[PDB]
């Protein structure tokens, strides 16, 4: 199974608890509750940009990887890589995207 | 780039060699574009530069300059040649100065251009920005200028066709 990619998440059904979409407000920030309701509309397949590669010359490193999903970002002001930063290159091949989907409740 | 000429712009005096004048040291400068759209450039920029070899402003004196008849036509090839898998191109055309309203819509030439690129100064790295541009070093005229000039069968073959006709030379 090492051949495939690893981080599975587990998952949890039948919750003894389940709470109206209306009655959560700032109470019930950041805690595992079961709503339910009717989906409206969905999206597809969205290229999320999650990782972008620039080509820099100074070190012999490469910048990135990066963070610019919606989850999580890097502001400018304390680079990752030690506190660095180069000349950059836009690329046309090396970004790989992360899928990503909102939907309505 | 060979067709049919579509679409034709106005005639505007592009400056070519601007007489350079300072009100304080009075002194002469002799400076040249550089974009590689002009005569003799190099790729650097033409966005009015600042530079001077004595720092001097410089005014252009229209007394004794040199002005050129700018005026770019377009030239669409005719779609009757066009596969299903390609597309006709449209470059624009610099006419020259001794050729003033010898471009008129409607009308095939045969301009020999040279093509080139403008250097641009967005960013710190130039990537792949080039333009399309045509710098045509002679414009001809086929139907225009150039006329099928007569010889020795427009003289006597006119003359033989009247006389010795049958009935009349209208049927």
């Amino acid at each position: 199974y090492d051949r495939i990619t690893n981080h599975i998440h587990v998952r949890i059904s039948h919750l003894p608890l389940v709470e109206e979409l209306r009655s959560l407000r700032q109470l019930h920030l950041n805690q595992l509750i079961r709503t339910s309701g009717v989906v409206t509309s969905c999206t597809g397949v969205l290229p999320q940009l999650s990782m972008v590669k620039y080509n820099c010359n100074k070190c012999n490193f490469v910048l990135g990887p990066f963070c610019q999903s919606q989850n999580q970002e890097v502001k400018p002001g304390s680079c990752p890589e030690c506190q660095s930063a180069g000349p950059f290159e836009v690329n046309m091949e090396e970004t790989i995207y992360q899928n990503y989907q909102r939907i309505r409740i | 780039v060979e067709g049919i000429v579509t679409k034709c712009s106005l005639v505007r005096p592009k400056v070519v060699r601007s007489v350079h004048y300072c009100p304080a040291t009075k002194k002469t400068i002799e400076r040249r574009y550089s974009d590689l759209t002009t005569l003799v450039a190099f790729p650097s920029s033409s966005v009015y530069p600042t530079k001077d070899e004595e720092n001097n402003p410089l005014e252009t004196e229209y007394g004794l300059s040199v002005y050129k008849d700018h005026q770019t036509i377009t030239i669409q090839e005719m779609p009757e040649k066009a596969p299903a898998g390609q597309l006709p191109r449209s470059v624009d055309v610099i006419l020259d100065d001794d050729l003033v309203d010898k471009a008129k819509p409607g009308d095939r030439v045969q301009v020999v251009g040279t093509y080139r690129c403008l250097p641009g100064k967005k960013g710190g790295y130039t990537s792949g920005t080039f333009r399309t541009v045509l710098i045509a070093c002679n414009v001809k005229q086929m139907s225009k200028d150039a006329q099928p000039s007569f010889s020795a069968e427009d003289i006597a073959k006119i003359k033989k066709f009247s006389k010795t006709r049958s009935k009349d030379i209208f049927d």
